[PDB]
This record gives C-alpha cells, sequence and structure tokens, in this order.
RNA sequence: GUGAAGAGGGAAACAACCCAGACCGCCAGCUAAGGUCCCAAAGUCAUGGUUAAGUGGGAAACGAUGUGGGAAGGCCCAGACAGCCGAGUCGGCCUGCGCGGAAGAU
RNA sequence: GAUGUCGGCUCAUCACAUCCUGGGGCUGAAGUAGGUCCCAAGGGUAUGGCUGUUCGCCAUUUAAAGUGGUACGCGAGCUGG
RNA sequence: GCUGAAAGCAUCUAAGCACGAAACUUGCCCCGAGAUGAGUUCUCCCUGACCCUUUAAGGGUCCUGAAGGAACGUUGAAGAC
C-alpha cells in the first residue's frame, strides 16, 4: 500500500470569524498560523493546501506586555542609500493598525509560493463590521 | 551639573534619589554639589 | 480656492509714471465651464472638473460627445479638476470668469517645460571640465569617477548620470498680479512661467 | 509525516499525542504508526475505540 | 500607612457620593471629582471616610496613603478653599487684572497676556501684588509657576516675581 | 585524542569540539548528544521559589534608601524615631537575582 | 602559469569622539566678551607665494575654514612632477 | 516643574498633571494601481440561423463586422530609433 495524498481539486475549507480585544499578539498568531496551514487535520500534507479561511475584527485593541507599547522598534530600508526608517508600536497602532497583525502571523508560515498562498485567506480589520455575510462564517473562541 | 560614575554626599544638606532610573544628588544649600551618574 | 485654466500668449513690458518698467507675462483666459461635480457620497471627495474652449465635431468621439450632452454643454480641448474646500457650491453648467482674481495679490503657476532631449552632465547637473590641455587624452566632458573599490563594489542608487532633460511639469511660486482685464479676458503677471508660446497653463492663489 | 497525521486525529478526541503512545503502551497494543496513520484517514470509529482504550489504561 | 490609618472627617454641609473607583464631593464652594487606582477600596462609615489595600497587589498601602491626602485636600478645598500670593520686584514692573487677563509689563519690547483656566480668580490689590483663589490646589500651584516661569528672580539684585514667603539669596560679582 | 586517510546526528552556517565507526535492501521498532509556542519532529506538562532589567540575548576598578533570605546587637509603656503624641526605630555583618560605568564607519 | 603601490584632477558615500548655526546645567557668570560639561549629524564648512610634495611656514579673507573609515575610496576615468 | 505617599517630615514619580530643539512624523514641490492586495467615477457599442459528438467553460458551417484602433500621407518650440 501506499500513503494517502490530499488533492488540490476535492479538497474542502470553511469560514470562521474571530474577535482581538484584548489578547496578547504572539499568542493569537500561533493559532492562527496554525489553522492556515492546516495542522489540525488528519489529512495534512506538506505540498497542499488544506487550511481555513478566517476572518479577524476590531484589530485596533490588541494587548502586548511589559514595556513594549512604547519600546517595540519596526524597521525597514527603502533601497537607496542611507534610506533606513524605522516606527513604534503605538505609532504603527495610531497610522496602519492591520499591519501589526499581518507582519506577525507572515513571520510565522513557511517562505515559497505554497506559504504566499497561504497567506490570501486572512482577512482583518480594524472595527467590528464586514461585508462577508454572504460566506456565512462561525464563531470561533481562541 | 556634575556628571562622573561616582557619586556621594558632600555636605549635611545633600540627598540622593532615584529619578527615571538614574541616580542624582540634590543639594538645598549649594548649587555646586548638584550631581548626576553617567 | 479653484483656479482657472489658460494659455500662453507671450511676453511684454509696462512703464509706469515714476519711471519703472515692469516685465510681464500675458495669460488668455477664456470662460471655464463646469461638466461634473464630485461629493463624498457617491465618489468619496470633493471637486468639480471643467472645460474651455473649442473642438472640431468630426474630432469628437461618441464617449466625449455623451460626456458632453450630459452636461448639457458646448465641447472643449480638455478636461481638468480642482478640489474643493468647506463652504464652496457650484452646479453643473455653470460658468467661471476671469474676474475671480479681482482681489487676489500673488498667484502660482504650472506648464510643461521646454524640451532638451538628451543631456549630457555638464548641461544637465553643472559639472566641471577637466583640462583642455597639459596632456589630457580624450577625456574633456566626461563624467570621471562614478564609484569606490571592492567596499562596496557597486553604484549608489539615484546617481547622477546624463540622460533626458526637460518637457516636463514644473511649478513656479508667488508671482505678483500686475493686471485683470475682463472685457479681453486677460491675466498679467510678472516675469516669467514655464513653457513655450501657446501651451495650457494652470493659474491657482498662492498657497504660501 | 505519519506522527503529525496521528497528533491530529488524537488531539480531536482530546488528548495529545505522547499521552495517548504512553497509555498504548501501558495497555499493549503493538499497532505501528503507518497503520495507525491509515486508520486516522479511512475509519474514525475505530480510533475513536482506540483512543479510549488508551485512556482507560492510563485510568 | 500611617498617613492611610487616620480618618477623613466630613463636616456638616458637604455631599459624598461614591460609584466603584469615582468619587464626587460637593459643597458650597463648588464641586469636585476624582477616580481613584485600582488598588484602594474607601468606605462611609457614618461622618468619616476609611481607606484600606485591595488583597492581590503588592502596593496597596503606599496607593492608600495618596488617596487620603487627595480626599482631604478635596473636603477642605470645598469648604474654605485656597490662595497664593505673588509678588513683583524691579524698576518699571506691573500688573493689571481685566475679566479673566493678566498683563504683565517686565522689560521686554511686547506686553505680556496669561489667560486663567477656568475656575481661578485673581486679584491686584497693588501695581506690585498679585492674589489667587481658587478650591482645585494643583490648579492654583500650577498657575502659579507659569506666572513665575515669565522672569525669575536673578541672583545679583533680586529682580523678577516671586512668590511672597520666598528667601532668595544673592552674592557679590 | 581527532583530522590527514572517516561518511551519519548536534553546535544557525563552521576539517581539528560533543555523540557515534557506513557489506547490500525495507513506506517496521528502541535509544545517544541535543530538544518538545509557530517557521520545524515531540509537554502552551505537574508542584514550590526568584527576576521587571527584553536582564535572559557582549566587558573592569568603582558608585547607590532596587529587593529576597539568615545570624546576632543599641534605644523604647518608668513613653522611643520624625515633626510640631502613643508603637516601634537605628546602624553595621554574611548571602541570591537585578541597576549605572558602556562611543563607529553600505 | 602577475591583486599596477606617492602626490594632483574629476566624482563621491558613511560614522560622531561637533568646527559653525540650534537647545541647556555650573562658574573665581555685574553688562559686552569668555571658561567647562550634557543633548543634537538637518544644512554648511577659503583663495594665493615657496616646494614633486601629503604636511608646514607666510599674505589676505570667512559664521566657520571639523576629526576619521571606504584596497592609506577613485589609472578597463585623466595626468606622469 | 505641579500635586503626592512608600518613610507622620522631605522628595519632578511609584498612581496622576504641565512645559521643552535646525534631529523624528506632517505641512511645500515631482513620480506613482505590475499596490498580482492589479482600486473608484462618467460616457459609448454589439439583441442571427443550423450541424456533429466521447455532453462540455466542446468542435464546426452559413449570415454578419459595431464602438474604436492601427496603417499610409503633410508635419511640430516633441525626438538617437
Amino acid at each position: 500500500m501506499k500513503t494517502f495524498t490530499a488533492k488540490p481539486e476535492t479538497v474542502k475549507r470553511d469560514w470562521y470569524v474571530v474577535d482581538a480585544t484584548g489578547k496578547t499578539l504572539g499568542r493569537l498568531a500561533t493559532e492562527l498560523a496554525r489553522r492556515l496551514r492546516g495542522k489540525h487535520k488528519a489529512e495534512y500534507t506538506p505540498h497542499v493546501d488544506t487550511g481555513d479561511y478566517i476572518i479577524v475584527l476590531n484589530a485596533d485593541k490588541v494587548a502586548v506586555t511589559g514595556n513594549k507599547r512604547t519600546d517595540k522598534v519596526y524597521y525597514h530600508h527603502t533601497g537607496h542609500i542611507g534610506g533606513i526608517k524605522q516606527a513604534t508600536f503605538e505609532e504603527m497602532i495610531a497610522r496602519r493598525p492591520e499591519r501589526v497583525i499581518e507582519i506577525a502571523v507572515k513571520g510565522m508560515l513557511p517562505k515559497g509560493p505554497l506559504g504566499r498562498a497561504m497567506f490570501r485567506k486572512l482577512k482583518v480589520y480594524a472595527g467590528n463590521e464586514h461585508n462577508h455575510a454572504a460566506q456565512q462564517p462561525q464563531v470561533l473562541d481562541i | 551639573m556634575k556628571v562622573r560614575a561616582s557619586v556621594k554626599k558632600l555636605c549635611r544638606n545633600c540627598k540622593i534619589v532615584k529619578r527615571d532610573g538614574v541616580i542624582r544628588v540634590i543639594c538645598s544649600a549649594e548649587p555646586k554639589h548638584k550631581q548626576r551618574q553617567g | 480656492m479653484i483656479g482657472l485654466v489658460g494659455k500662453k500668449v507671450g511676453m511684454t513690458r509696462i512703464f509706469t509714471e515714476d519711471g519703472v518698467s515692469i516685465p510681464v507675462t500675458v495669460i488668455e483666459v477664456e470662460a471655464n465651464r463646469v461638466t461634473q461635480v464630485k461629493d463624498l457620497a457617491n465618489d468619496g471627495y470633493r471637486a468639480i472638473q471643467v472645460t474651455t474652449g473649442a473642438k472640431k465635431a468630426n474630432r469628437v468621439t461618441k464617449p466625449e460627445a455623451g460626456h458632453f450632452a450630459k452636461a448639457g454643454v458646448e465641447a472643449g480641448r480638455g478636461l481638468w479638476e480642482f478640489r474643493l474646500a468647506e463652504g464652496e457650491e457650484f452646479t453643473v453648467g455653470q460658468s467661471i470668469s476671469v474676474e475671480l482674481f479681482a482681489d487676489v495679490k500673488k498667484v502660482d503657476v504650472t506648464g510643461t517645460s521646454k524640451g532638451k532631449g538628451f543631456a549630457g552632465t555638464v548641461k544637465r547637473w553643472n559639472f566641471r571640465t577637466q583640462d583642455a590641455t597639459h596632456g589630457n587624452s580624450l577625456s574633456h566632458r566626461v563624467p570621471g569617477s562614478i564609484g569606490q573599490n571592492q567596499t562596496p563594489g557597486k553604484v549608489f542608487k539615484g546617481k547622477k548620470m546624463a540622460g533626458q532633460m526637460g518637457n516636463e511639469r514644473v511649478t513656479v511660486q508667488s508671482l505678483d498680479v500686475v493686471r485683470v482685464d475682463a472685457e479681453r479676458n486677460l491675466l498679467l503677471v510678472k516675469g516669467a512661467v514655464p513653457g513655450a508660446t501657446g501651451s495650457d497653463l494652470i493659474v491657482k492663489p498662492a498657497v504660501k | 509525516l505519519w506522527i503529525a497525521r496521528i497528533n491530529a486525529a488524537a488531539r480531536q478526541n482530546g488528548i495529545s499525542y505522547s499521552k495517548f503512545i504512553n497509555g498504548l503502551k501501558k495497555a499493549s497494543v503493538e499497532i505501528d504508526r503507518k497503520i495507525l496513520a491509515d486508520i486516522a484517514v479511512f475509519d474514525k470509529v475505530a480510533f475513536t475505540a482506540l483512543v479510549e482504550k488508551a485512556k482507560a489504561a492510563l485510568a | 500607612s500611617r498617613v492611610a490609618k487616620a480618618p477623613v472627617v466630613v463636616p456638616a454641609g458637604v455631599d459624598v457620593k461614591i460609584n466603584g473607583q469615582v468619587i464626587t464631593i460637593k459643597g458650597k464652594n463648588g464641586e469636585l471629582t476624582r477616580t481613584l487606582n485600582d488598588a484602594v477600596e474607601v468606605k462611609h462609615a457614618d461622618n468619616t471616610l476609611t481607606f484600606g489595600p485591595r488583597d492581590g497587589y503588592a502596593d496597596g498601602w503606599a496607593q492608600a496613603g495618596t488617596a487620603r491626602a487627595l480626599l482631604n485636600s478635596m473636603v477642605i478645598g470645598v469648604t474654605e478653599g485656597f490662595t497664593k500670593k505673588l509678588q513683583l520686584v524691579g524698576v518699571g514692573y506691573r500688573a493689571a487684572v481685566k475679566g479673566n487677563v493678566i498683563n504683565l509689563s517686565l522689560g521686554f519690547s511686547h506686553p505680556v497676556d496669561h489667560q486663567l483656566p477656568a475656575g481661578i480668580t485673581a486679584e491686584c490689590p497693588t501695581q506690585t501684588e498679585i492674589v489667587l483663589k481658587g478650591a482645585d490646589k494643583q490648579v492654583i500651584g500650577q498657575v502659579a509657576a507659569d506666572l513665575r516661569a515669565y522672569r525669575r528672580p536673578e541672583p545679583y539684585k533680586g529682580k523678577g516675581v516671586r512668590y511672597a514667603d520666598e528667601v532668595v539669596r544673592t552674592k557679590e560679582a
């Protein structure tokens, strides 16, 4: 006998909705990455995507511990000589709240075409409303 | 202000205090006694 | 505030009674006709769109003609847009003339500059020429060195080199308004503005 | 691969992989990981019965 | 600790309202409100207020002392009130009051105008003297410090704006 | 002792360090060093303590009411320390973990 | 079985142990003008006589004429003292 | 600097509140939806019959050819092409 392998043409996926108000950033990101990759199903296969769709609400109310709210720095370089730039957690929350969760989850997925594909199933919002009622998501408690 | 690595009381009116993680000496009699660790 | 679209006619001078000569640029400003109003509910911002001039019928395609016929105005040679401030209102089909600048003191003018084509570093970036004698060998207007050694081992982004020069959008700020003539549709400003004779200009009240 | 699938199946019935293996050893069940993963994918009632056996052994 | 273990008396003519950690004190001179820290519990026995730590915190006693001092100041303020005095020293230095604005001449090439906040009153019994009245200790202190910052007492002659009861040292060249 | 003339696993990458000596095949099982939140196989295990510096994840002489433990002292209900009346207060010793001293070139 | 080595010209980029401009504490700080330490790298930062010189001395200017790294930056870019 | 305990006093800090620089983020000028996360708004154009088969985002025959575009010519204060 040969071991079972899943097929991209016949996999099944489902829609969940989550609330981030007051949760710890990293300990929520781990769960998001787990369920986007599909490690919780018995059909898991490293070279196929067998994950689920997840909506996240209230991204501007996520929490951190310690003195991180004023001391965690995000960096990036623009490609021009001398172009190194930075921002703090508070600043990032003020201008681009969704990026905070997006960057953290993107760091915990596999690197390559399949990982970039897995990232496309995540939908992050800043308030308490979404426009995906036609898909009928179910509430997930994390 | 005196910025140094060894800071200590120089007369009976000196006082030691800790502010925002720094160790400082303040005096109510002599402005020359004002010290900061660094 | 809103501004207007006009055309560059030429340059002349004005003599004053104290014996001063003011050099001026002459701008022709016909009536600007409103074609579309954009609001927050339907578009997401607040602006007006205008046309000016005239255009021959057999050069107007059906999409353009339908757009003009919705507003109920005659066809012109282009379409431009201006952003609105709080407490400014307009209606479709309305006409705006050069009497808008009756009490303004300074303006900003925008246009497209003359094109020089492919240019060297001496003319494009004001480099210095090397020696014309004393044994120079084929290197008189050339750029020189362009980097360092094995560290870093490349050329940095944004280096100054030879290439296309001119024929781009330019703005010049804070020009005195010298005269406003409404019976002949003329505006006279002090100094030079970008472009060539016969080109299009955008005129606005000064931001600083 | 077999180990990953068995962990996923066991957590859906309420136990972790390490505990499940310990309970099977204490109950003297000698089915290997290839067959365990095959049953996990193709027959879920039987897998539930195996999990109950392990839990009883640990109790 | 010791400061927090002394209860605060509530005299006749003052109303005390408690809701969670928000407290309101209302008297003849006005009304004051304050929110307290999450490690203090406050009780209104019969005519006294008492303060205590809440089990689960490691700095309850310090917070209790702070809360006691603050409530004591509020009770004094709503009945009597607080006052402060400022004095000017120099040649050509002058103050005046109009509405809720103090006009100051202090040797500059322009005048100084200071706009009082809501709840603070000022008076000038003499051209070289200012008196402030109010019901909020911190606000009145801040206003006095702001007024002093315009021209600080200098060490060779003593010129500028000073507090009434302040000792200003001087030295020789 | 190992490399030279030695492959496999660990130390991110890394002849000479740690574990261990490859005759051939297998879609069986147990362990070594090193590990068990996600990249990435396995405890978001159990019970009692310490740290608030992202210390952990670079460094000295020396400086300071950070704060956990221990063995002894001086004064005090016959009223102590502080300030202007009623329960504690002073300064040395040994020891665990943190803090300053700490400036570089795409 | 080859990695062209001093000085000049052209063209640069980074650090901060800061020369100028910006903000402060102490002074044996009356004022003008100075001394010393802390914070700060946005922009700016000479022409000539002599000598192959880098340096250096001299003449006359400037708010000021910073200190270092980049194969003691730069010859498939130039010179050849 | 204000108010304020731990530490009955004092103390800019532990809980609270206020000032403060050419450095930081904006305000000024130019590019910018290949932003594959490929966005929005206004206007215009196309309204016929059959056959086969392995029956499907299937192949073919007759009738039809719009909005618009490209090509060629006379050329520009646009340009190496």
